[PDB]
RNA sequence: CCAAAGGCUCUUUUCAGAGCCACCCA
């Protein structure tokens, strides 16, 4: 079973746009994998401390398009 | 702000600096040196946000430690009474222990004090047979606060090493000598909650000092010096741009914390409790 | 699979910041 309440999932797209709404993600997108960052399912079940961490690990990974 | 972006761009470039390269620009700028390697990333941090944007805040902070009677195997359901009311006084301007005070108590129900607990807090039997009542002593604890101008002149708060001193000892202590919990000491800054927050970094005193890179000055278990040492830590912290604040409080006997989220709280001037 | 993960919560300081609970207090 996936994760189904509204509230998380809006909350993790937010996260999620954080990270896309960066232009290292969109020097992404213009070039580009198994180290290209993958950006975190939201439909995943995950805890908040998992969640987290992937969000985190994630948006300092795009920025291998920056410093 | 837009100086707040450059900030969170070198708070990531600290955050992949290793234990060594830390050490290095530390030194490099003449800071601190001592510590794990989360104290030094959040050292450097405070360094750099300091220097990137260029009170309000207590003058004065009273660190309390007490020391009770206890029993071989700690138990969970023990009656314990204070034995030993420590206070210290650190300036927060000055850095520096100002003053301390320390008193014995003479425990009323358990008065003969067990061999574990004689042997743990180097507290004796004559030190405590010739020590006065928990009142009395609260009663000279208070005056000398007065004294110190605290609550009326300086904006002080309370510190302690957990949340036990005063939800805990303080509160029995006070329902066994039949007076009212202190309104002054209602609301307090627990060292341990901020160390943790602060440093992301369980909490001993031995602990806190271990990972800050200090060694223990005084007998451990001595309600002065392990307040003394709680101060160290607290110097050490300001020092690190850490903003000690009031984040537990007693609501209805019951703790609570408080939120970091509202104006700093200044603890009202001491006044002794009432009986009843 | 992997990766992530103590259970949670807030914020565009989001390459980041902050907090609650649990654990700890003689």
């Amino acid at each position: 079973d996936f994760e189904t309440d509204e509230s998380v999932l809006m909350r993790r797209q937010k996260q999620i746009n954080y990270g896309k709404n960066t232009i290292a993600y969109d020097r992404y997108i213009k070039e580009v994998p198994g180290i290209h960052p993958k950006t975190p399912n939201k439909f995943k079940k995950y805890s908040r401390r998992s969640w987290d961490q992937q969000i985190k690990l994630w948006k300092v990974a795009l920025h291998f398009w920056d410093p | 702000d837009p100086v707040y972006k450059e900030i969170a761009i070198t708070n990531g470039c600290i955050n992949r600096m290793s234990k060594e390269e830390l050490r290095a620009k530390l030194s490099e700028f003449k800071l601190e040196t001592r510590g794990v390697k989360d104290v030094l990333k959040k050292r450097l941090k405070n360094y750099y946000k300091k220097q990137k944007l260029m009170d309000s805040y207590y003058d004065y902070i009273c660190i309390i430690d007490f020391e009770a009677t206890c029993e071989e195997g700690n138990p969970p359901e023990f009656v314990h009474e204070i034995i030993e009311f420590p206070v210290v006084l650190l300036n927060t301007h000055t850095l520096e222990i100002e003053d301390t005070f320390q008193q014995y108590v003479r425990p009323e129900i358990n008065t003969q004090l067990s061999d574990f607990c004689i042997s743990l807090t180097g507290i004796t039997q004559d030190q405590v047979d010739r020590a006065d009542t928990f009142p009395q002593v609260l009663k000279k604890v208070i005056d000398w606060m007065k004294l110190k101008e605290l609550g009326t002149k300086y904006k002080y708060s309370l510190l302690t090493d957990g949340s036990w001193d005063m939800s805990k000892f303080l509160n029995i202590q006070c329902q066994l000598s039949r007076l009212k919990y202190p309104p002054f000491a209602k609301k307090w800054i627990n060292i341990r909650k901020s160390y943790g927050n602060f440093y992301k970094v369980q909490t001993k005193l031995t602990i806190m000092l271990e990972k800050l890179g200090m060694d223990y000055d005084g007998r451990p278990h001595c309600g002065l010096d392990d307040s003394k040492n709680i101060a160290r830590i607290a110097v050490r912290m300001l020092q690190d741009g850490c903003e000690l604040r009031i984040n537990e409080k007693m609501h209805a006997g019951q703790l609570m914390s408080v939120s970091s989220s509202l104006p700093i709280e200044g603890t009202p001037p001491p006044q002794m409790p009432h009986f009843r």
